């Protein structure tokens, strides 16, 4: 067990259309 | 073997998506009336940033109001600037509105914004 | 025309407060039913993290539902882990659970999580 | 310009 960091952006972005 | 991963841009992507919902009027559940202006919002976001709004939606006679009227003394521009701040993190200040912004932040019980206003009265 | 001050910890403070509202059950507005289990949540938070939930609450016949049943095929421990993540930023992955965690993220249409599940079975035999 | 602030929110949803 160990706390690691991810810089990954979310693939989910709410549209504006 | 065992693990825990913290996504550092997650909070940020949530907030970004909450603001798109707002700007498309998706699941917004209250209108805040400030004199003759009206702002749509999500109660949970309001309660997550303002102590005043926490108390309003936590009074069980008000929990389920879909219109809330702020005190008549509250300024629409000051309110608008704080609402944008809630949904973006960005506090947009000018010399000709900074004190109204500060008054509004006091009323909405967002004291770190108030201190930032006061403290941003260096140059001046 | 504006001096703009960015508060770098605002988003996290907001997410933290949304979690307190969750665990005190304040303004929660939906129950997610996963086989046996029930999870209270805020619809807007769900919609802000998953396009599955966005597709659901964006359906006018479904906007106002207060209960939502997921795929019976879906694991309750997987969904609980994803739900805590959505509210905290922390994905708690075990060797024991990771299987279903990934099936859930996939179901909930959250690839960044799918990908860190794959990028996790690097520390694999 | 866009100055940064590092201030934590003074608002904390009560735990009761």
């Amino acid at each position: 067990r160990s706390e690691i960091i991810s810089t990954a952006p979310s693939s989910w972005v709410v549209p504006g259309p | 073997a065992d693990s825990q991963i913290q996504f550092t841009r997650h909070a940020s992507d949530v907030l970004l998506n909450l603001n798109r919902l707002r700007s498309r009027d998706i699941l917004t559940d209250v209108v805040i009336v400030v004199s003759r202006e009206q702002f749509r919002a999500h109660k949970t976001v309001l309660m997550a940033c303002s102590g005043l709004f926490y108390s309003i939606f936590t009074d069980q006679l008000k929990r389920n109001l879909s219109v809330i009227n702020l005190d008549p003394e509250i300024n629409p521009e000051g309110f608008n600037i704080l609402l944008d701040f809630m949904y973006t993190s960005r506090l947009n200040l000018r010399e000709g509105n900074i004190m109204a912004v500060m008054a509004t932040a006091m009323y909405l019980q967002m004291e770190h914004v108030v201190d930032t206003c006061r403290k941003f009265i260096k140059a001046s």
